[PDB]
């Protein structure tokens, strides 16, 4: 019967994710002990300078914090859902806080990315991958943790989609949209830090809510951008709507991506906005002071604009029940 | 032996990682397809010469900008591709991952590859996409898509059948070695 094969199905889903997961943990401890202890090892220290071993943490970030969450909890946790592999749903939902430890390993890894660039055919590493007999280099193994946390996603809609009529279909749905809500702050912020030339602390302007680059026009009063478009990038916050200017960089790998050169800074309190533009269903415009200055978003898909506008609106009605 | 690294990059939902799972195995799943593809180092010998290709999945990261490009580094070959059954993964090839793949991975040979061949004469398939106006990708438009990026060249498989599939990673190798 259906019943039947779907919850084969919610076994094998709830297998994969038991077995990947034991996985994960034992290849972050084996770099731990094979690459990042080994630096302290004085057998080994004469293939490494004392520089490297400084860097220490920068090239592997806080693997150690991620391995102790999944080693000790995580993985304790799925694996008391073997018998009822609908109700991993509620694993992730009771720990999505400790998930927050994978933002400060994505905004670190690429600059441990530059320094594997300069430190990669030190001995150290040829010396350590010979005893771990990997065939493949640190490298691969640095990258596990945000291969991982967006590995999470696909396996929660892998099991709602069999779960559909089960007690846990709910759970899983609103872990899912966890998850994805961490990815995407994640992704925000890795976009934040690359703004440079903020006059100001950008933690004060309360939590990024959306950032995305957009052909922006200008319909100002009175005393440029009216006809040919200006390509800004956008990072919506509690506070403010921040406009830059994508800054090319160069160089060899993420060093290749852009950074954000701050020109200006809208304040949400007096900030309205416009959800419907003629001639565009593509378009909505962010005005600032009565409308004196008004700026035409040009929104390369209908979700995206929703998504701001969304966003904006919440904000715009939180300020209100704020404002008494 | 030679060390070369693989990446695959796409639309999710377009067989990346069944691709792959198929190639590493040489078996098509039947009933579970695995969502999860860890980097994994496959045994291939192409003109005489022996390679170990490092396989990197990109499945789950589609959508963040941000955390894609952190498997980019030092890349040999792109396998870059799209669902034969959704002319809409094909329009990103150009639209989308090609921008990319050449930013940050400048003079690094693409392999543009067409997935679930298969589907082209599934009926079903034909059937729903006629419902949003659209029908299979035609081999013309991929050989035209392959030449518009600049592809290393063009090419079909079918992870149901394994048809095909030999012929693409046999093909980014050589790309490799280049």
């Amino acid at each position: 019967e259906e019943e039947e094969s779907l919850a084969i199905l919610r076994r094998h889903v709830m297998n994969e994710l038991l077995d990947t997961e034991r996985a994960y943990v034992e290849e972050l401890l084996c770099v731990l002990e094979g690459y990042a202890a080994e630096m302290d090892n004085p057998l080994m220290a004469h293939l490494i300078s004392t520089g490297l071993q400084n860097k220490k943490n920068i090239l592997f970030g806080n693997m150690e914090e991620i391995y102790h969450f999944h080693n000790r909890i995580f993985l304790r946790e799925l694996e008391s859902c073997i018998d009822c592999p609908e109700l991993v749903g509620r694993c992730f939902l009771e720990r999505m806080e400790e998930f927050q430890i994978y933002e400060k390993y994505c905004q670190n890894k690429p600059r441990s990315e530059s320094l594997w660039r300069q430190c990669s055919d030190c001995p150290f590493f040829q010396e350590c991958q010979k005893k771990l007999d990997h065939k493949l280099s640190l490298d691969s193994y640095l990258l596990k943790p945000v291969q991982r946390i967006t590995k999470y996603q696909l396996l929660l809609k892998e099991m709602l989609k069999y779960s559909k009529h089960c007690e846990g279909a709910e759970d899983l749905q609103e872990a899912l949209s966890s998850i994805l809500g961490i990815l995407k702050a994640v992704n925000d912020s890795m976009h934040l830090i690359a703004i440079t030339g903020y006059d100001g602390n950008l933690g004060d302007l309360g939590k990024l809510l959306m950032q995305g680059s957009f052909s922006v026009w200008t319909d100002h009063k009175k005393g440029l951008a009216r006809f040919k478009p200006m390509q800004r990038h956008l990072f919506l916050h509690e506070k403010a709507v921040l406009f830059c200017k994508k800054r090319e960089e160069n160089g060899e790998g993420y060093e290749k991506a852009p950074s954000y050169s701050y020109k200006q800074s809208l304040n949400m309190t007096a900030v309205g906005i416009t959800e419907n533009v003629k001639g565009d269903t593509k378009k909505f415009e962010i005005w600032y002071n009565a409308r004196e200055e008004v700026y035409i978003i040009q929104a390369p898909t209908p979700e995206i604009k929703a998504a701001w506008v969304n966003e904006i609106r919440k904000v715009l009605t939180s300020q209100l029940q704020a404002c008494r | 032996a030679i060390r070369k690294k693989l990446v695959i990059v796409g639309d999710g939902a377009c067989g990346k990682t069944c691709l792959l799972i198929v190639f590493s195995k040489d078996q098509f799943p039947e009933v579970y397809v695995p969502t999860v593809f860890e980097n994994y180092v496959a045994d291939i010998e192409v003109d005489g010469k022996q390679v170990e290709l490092a396989l990197w999945d990109t499945a789950g990261q589609e959508d963040y900008d941000r955390l894609r490009p952190l498997s980019y580094p030092d890349t040999d070959v792109i396998l870059m591709c799209f669902s034969i059954d959704s002319p809409d993964s094909l329009e990103n090839i150009p639209e989308k991952w090609t921008p990319e793949v050449k930013h940050f991975c400048p003079n690094v040979p693409i392999i543009l590859v067409g997935n679930k061949k298969d589907l082209r004469n599934d009926e079903h398939t034909r059937r729903e996409l006629a419902k949003m106006k659209q029908e299979p990708v035609k081999p013309e438009e991929g050989r035209d898509m392959a030449n518009r990026i600049g592809a290393f060249g063009y090419m079909e498989c079918s992870a149901k059948t394994k048809d095909g599939v030999r012929e693409v990673f046999e093909m980014a190798t050589r790309a490799a070695l280049q």
